[PDB]
């Protein structure tokens, strides 16, 4: 199950720019 | 997208453009969720009075395209086959908004191309709440021109009393709305072009992006007062998996 996590963040533990927008909502 | 922003290169590697092979032109957005299956709206496929009924001879589907040619990053896939949701309300409300697309040869993971993550049932629940914000990406129009960049924008699931309220269209079950409201302060929307495009959330369960619904229609874009619709992707999985599983 390789879906959902992206080689140029979260592979590399890097958080985009707006994720964190997502994160406060909850 | 309206009101949006640039997005960073390797941010939605799930992207998926779908074009119309002769003459080359962009028609919607749609979604990688694995090797070879791609999601989209079946309106961008079948919309008769727009004289859309395409044949998978018909289109081609770009994947990894960071611009508006990267050699060596994005990919070109044929279609294999097409499939439209069977109870796909075209005439009336646009219900259940889905199709899938296989394409003719899977296409090689990296660092600009992977599929989006398809809710289970413990997702759905958790995430599919009103007020938690999700995000929208598309080539598509920028107002009511186009960008050369993938555009996002991060919108709110709205409460199903008030995304009925907003609008006169008959809303089913099938579809959710997102999106700030006037006294909110911040903006944002899909727009023309932008439907099968996906609407994903993170899961802190496991910090992977889940598609939980696909661009399918609005009134205008970004409207004080309106709310763009979403396919409810959840809803229709078991017509996924029947499908994919043949």
């Amino acid at each position: 199950a390789d879906c959902g996590l992206r080689p140029l963040f979260e592979k590399k533990s890097l958080e985009d720019k707006t994720e964190r927008e997502l994160l406060e909502s909850y | 997208i309206v009101e949006g922003s640039d997005a960073e290169i390797g941010m939605s590697p799930w992207q998926v453009m779908l074009f119309r092979k002769s003459p080359q032109e962009l028609l919607c957005g749609a979604s990688l969720i694995s090797d070879r299956w791609v999601l989209t709206a079946a309106h961008c496929l079948l919309y008769p009075p727009w004289d859309k009924n395409f044949t998978e001879n018909d289109l081609l589907v770009r994947i990894g395209k960071h611009s508006r040619y990267e050699r060596n990053i994005e990919k070109i896939s044929m279609l294999e086959k097409i499939y439209i949701h069977p109870r796909y309300n075209w005439r009336e409300n646009l219900d259940r908004d889905i199709a899938l697309m296989k394409l003719k040869k899977p296409v090689a993971f990296s660092d600009y191309i992977h599929p989006v993550c398809l809710p289970d049932r413990e997702t759905a629940a958790s995430l599919l709440q009103a007020g938690y914000k999700g995000r929208v990406t598309g080539w598509g129009n920028l107002k009511e021109g186009q960008p050369s960049v993938l555009q996002v924008v991060n919108l709110p699931i709205v409460e199903r009393p008030v995304c009925k309220d907003s609008t006169r269209i008959r809303i089913t079950d099938n579809m959710f709305c997102a999106g700030y409201k006037p006294d909110e302060g911040k903006r944002g929307d899909a727009c023309e072009g932008d439907s099968g495009g996906p609407f994903v959330m993170k899961s802190p369960f496991n910090n992977r992006w889940y598609q939980m619904g696909i661009v399918s229609w609005g009134e205008g874009c970004d409207r004080d007062g309106k709310i763009g619709f979403y396919t409810h992707v959840f809803r229709l999985k078991k017509w996924i998996q029947k499908v994919i599983d043949q």
